[PDB]
């Protein structure tokens, strides 16, 4: 069984199932559970999924579209997305030691100051729900930008769209 | 099981992008608008209170247009107030129109003296039951 | 005359009908006096126990009330919560009001064809019958929807 | 010298000023630049002066 | 004057002694009265008694307990980290303190005040912290069944409830975040009826 | 082995996009207008002196209005069980007001509409005696 | 259509891909975010032991690196030379900056399209990586090139 609100911040018996379906053999489910839970059927799902993933020297990186998985322009965070945070903590839990930083980024249009305190309060609450996520607080830290450093230009529709996101970074020593 | 995304919702750039900007002009013209404003705090809000005297809690429907001394003198006669003027009449009169049905005579005054404006005021005694209506120079 | 609308768009008595008639008899309360019409529904099969979380299988009740709610056209849509008595009359209040705020959210949400929506909770103040033997178990604890229909 | 309020406990309360000169108010005392405090309140953060004047939270 | 442990029924009063840092271990009813300005960091009370000091100013001091003492202090404290397992009841008057780390197992009933960089709370069973009257800046709150938790943060709000859990919050966080696991509840019940009570507004507007 | 940046959405419209590329060049405009505005004129006072909020009045509103604001005050005082109060006469042309907001409280409600009014019309409340009074401006 | 080019001349974005694949499969590192991309290759690859020269072997490598930088329109294009701590600091900068002077050369002179070349090495001021056992063997010895695709 399942609950599609987080299961309650507790992580499901994913083979249980497997096993239970495959019985109804043992060696199979096994092999079955194995394959889909390695890291590389983790990173082809967030691809098929609306999720970046960058490995590169020994730091590595994800990117989040903030507008897909949020309330349009609040705080508020969406619901129905929840496989993607779900693949996410399940990734996360392969690297209990890092330490964590996580920055918000807006588009170039309104105040300034409103752009950092959006920027700000997305990164509050994503970090509030890794803390709840069962990481100890001591292995985060957040921050938000506005149009600080844009990896796209705000002048073509497009790329703006591209422009506001969520960044996460993590070591590995 | 069966959860609804919103309907009317900017799920495109072109819409997020619109409705950010009306956002971002809405609340400029809001502050805009906070600047432009003028206030004052009731300390100095000259404006005629309530007499609180039971006698001038009654109930009436009167609809009116022109003149107000006339019509003063006879909300004080219906009042059992006594009545007074002090000034001059201007060539040109103070006129004023009210309709309304249910409005006791302590309000119905106020209005009375808000209209009227800076060019009369009215004032009230309970001690000796009368109405003043004090012209302006 | 073909130019004109012929009917009001999305409208069929006999689907509000229907649906009005299923509403009641899965056990939500209808009532059609006038024109005024008053929708009430126990908290037990709303939210868990006093508490201001949401079940999410009721989203697929919430999902029907707003697709009948559609099929009429109204200006003002009242919304009032009510409890029973379980630590103090703060906390009550607190909670009937955060009910009412999140159905009022979700709804507006919604494609509700509203112009104004008003939220507010009272706690366990008024109750609907002195038999009070359960807690979020008795009837009394509900929330309740008024609207009158416009025209 | 303007004086915001810090925390609050029945009675009396710890204060600090525009200098960051630390203080501790008792339900009748003098505090300087407003004079002689007359009432506190403890669900509320206003208390107030015997020149009438009021202190409240530092935004 | 460097270190005092007592045991068995004692009454001892002292006023206006003056020390860098002494050890305290009192139990078995240890009437302890103090009138004075006390430099310490580690005091150690067994349990169910009673025990009052007045005025302490300490750069750091550490303290844990086993029974069920009644404990009443005043002064400033930059205090740490803090467990608690039996029935403890604790009140403090001031604390500047930048981290606070609290753990509650069994019984808290804990009364505090000040000033908070960062605190963080974890709540298990039967457990009430009246947090109000204490500001911070970063609050973490993660309680598990039964347990009452009033908090007073400003700035940046994490709470997180399981069960029959109730966090109340008694201001107006500029940025707040708060979960429900079963039974979980997060209250505001501020003034309600305050003059001059703000509201929210699209950066903290968030629906529980 | 797949590459996707993270943004895809639904086809968008050339039509919305030029709007969009208008309005953020208003809004930019508005903008500074606004500062300019700021720190030219020093404000004073705030409209909480002269009206602020009480009990039975936290009761919450989300509203979409684009008509008059008589009727919408006296549907306000209707719901919040407060007396509603005219002063003075409303002109010949008539006094409108589009708002939309979602969930703020009834007292920043009424802050807001009496902002958005501004020389036009004033807006006091007497908690006292429960009332609600609108004033038109005496002008010309 | 015949008058007005349909398309950018020689491109295609199944070529493009192509390339990205085989260049990743061959090992040197390609990414892009948004419209800026960036290749690290490796320094063993190309050049000699602790030498600013060019394998001969790594001339067919440029030459598929220039051609798959034939399929972008850009402006402005940076590189930077980073290697390991060997003797000192001043020879290890100079050695950087001759390898960078010598590939922004050949790259200049190929067919590449662009108005700005940047050119500049460090050597090993900043790791990306905290194994630092081999010398020029380590992953650390690299050349980097970023620029962003505009329009």
């Amino acid at each position: 069984c399942f609950h599609p609100p987080y299961n309650n911040f507790q992580p499901d018996r994913r083979a249980v199932k497997r096993v239970g379906v495959d019985t109804g053999g043992g060696t199979v489910g096994l092999v079955a559970s194995i394959y889909r839970d390695s890291k590389r059927k983790i990173i082809r799902d967030l691809q098929k999924q609306d999720i970046q993933y960058v490995e590169y020297g020994d730091t590595r990186t994800l990117i989040i579209p903030t507008d897909k998985y949020f309330m349009f322009s609040s705080p508020r965070l969406n619901e129905i997305c929840y496989p993607g945070l779900n693949n996410v903590i399940r990734l996360l839990n392969f690297y209990p030691q890092s330490t964590i930083y996580v920055a918000g980024f807006t588009d170039n249009v309104g105040s300034r100051s409103h752009k950092r305190k959006l920027s700000q309060a997305q990164a509050e609450t994503m970090m509030t729900f890794l803390w709840a996520n069962g990481i100890a607080a001591k292995r985060l830290k957040a921050e938000g930008y506005g149009d600080k450093n844009a990896i796209s230009d705000n002048a073509i529709i497009h790329g703006s769209a591209q422009n506001r996101r969520i960044e996460i970074q993590w070591f590995t020593s | 099981k069966f959860k609804k995304p919103p309907i009317n919702n900017p799920s495109d750039d072109a819409t997020i992008k619109l409705a950010e900007a009306a956002v971002s002009v809405s609340d400029s013209m809001l502050e805009m608008a906070k600047v432009e404003k003028v206030i004052t705090p009731p300390s100095k809000d000259n404006t005629l209170t309530i007499p609180n005297a039971y006698n001038l809690q009654a109930r009436a429907s009167v609809d009116w247009s022109g003149p107000i001394e006339e019509l003063t003198a006879r909300i004080a006669k219906a009042a059992h107030f006594r009545f007074r003027v002090l000034g001059k009449s201007p060539s040109v009169p103070v006129l004023i129109s009210i309709s309304t049905k249910d409005e006791s005579l302590a309000e119905i005054l106020r209005d009375i003296d808000y209209q009227a404006g800076k060019k009369a005021s009215i004032h009230v005694y309970p001690n000796s039951q009368v109405v003043e209506l004090r012209y302006a120079k | 005359v073909p130019k004109l609308p012929c009917r009001v768009d999305g409208a069929c008595d006999a689907t509000i009908i229907k649906m009005m008639t299923d509403l009641n008899k899965k056990g939500i309360k209808v009532a059609s006096v006038g024109q005024n019409y008053l929708i009430s529904i126990p908290a037990s099969a709303l939210f868990a126990d006093q508490s201001p979380r949401l079940n999410w299988a009721s989203y697929s009740l919430l999902n029907e009330i707003a697709a009948f709610l559609k099929q009429f056209r109204k200006i003002a849509i009242t919304v009032t919560s009510y409890s029973s008595k379980y630590v103090s009359v703060k906390r009550e209040r607190a909670l009937t009001l955060a009910r009412s705020r999140v159905v009022s959210e979700y709804l507006w949400s919604q494609g509700v064809d509203s112009r104004i929506i008003f939220t507010q909770g009272l706690g366990s103040d008024k109750p609907i019958t002195s038999y009070t033997l359960g807690g979020d178990r008795s009837p009394n604890a509900r929330v309740e929807i008024t609207f009158r229909r416009a025209v | 010298i303007i004086y915001y309020i810090q925390a609050v406990i029945p009675g009396r309360a710890w204060l600090i000023g525009s200098n960051g000169s630390t203080l501790t108010v008792r339900e009748g005392s003098k505090i300087p630049g407003y004079g002689m405090v007359k009432l506190i309140d403890s669900l509320q953060g206003r208390i107030l002066t015997s020149s009438g004047q009021v202190i409240k939270f530092s935004q | 004057l460097n270190r005092f442990r007592y045991e068995g029924a004692g009454v001892v009063t002292g006023n206006n002694l003056r020390t860098s840092y002494l050890d305290l271990y009192l139990a078995n009813e240890g009437t302890t009265r103090l009138a004075g300005n006390i430099g310490l960091q580690k005091l150690e009370a067994v349990g169910n008694g009673v025990t009052q000091i007045n005025g302490v100013s300490s750069r750091n001091l550490q303290i844990v307990l086993k029974g069920d003492p009644k404990v009443l202090i005043s002064g400033f404290v930059n205090l740490r980290q803090l467990d608690m397992y039996g029935k403890g009841t604790l009140s403090l008057y001031w604390i500047k303190s930048d981290t606070l780390t609290i753990r509650a197992k069994k019984a808290a009933k804990i009364q505090l005040a000040g000033i908070v960089n960062r605190l963080d709370v974890e709540l298990w069973d039967f457990a009430q912290f009246k947090g109000k009257y204490l500001r911070a800046q970063r609050s973490f709150v993660k309680t598990h069944d039964k347990s009452v938790a009033e908090i007073s943060a400003v700035n940046h709000q994490s709470s997180l409830a399981t069960d029959a859990s109730d966090i109340y919050y008694y201001n107006l966080s500029k940025t707040r975040a708060d979960f429900m696991a079963f039974n979980g509840s997060v209250l505001d019940m501020r003034e309600w009826g305050q003059s001059d009570l703000k509201d929210f507004d699209r950066y903290n507007k968030q629906f529980p």
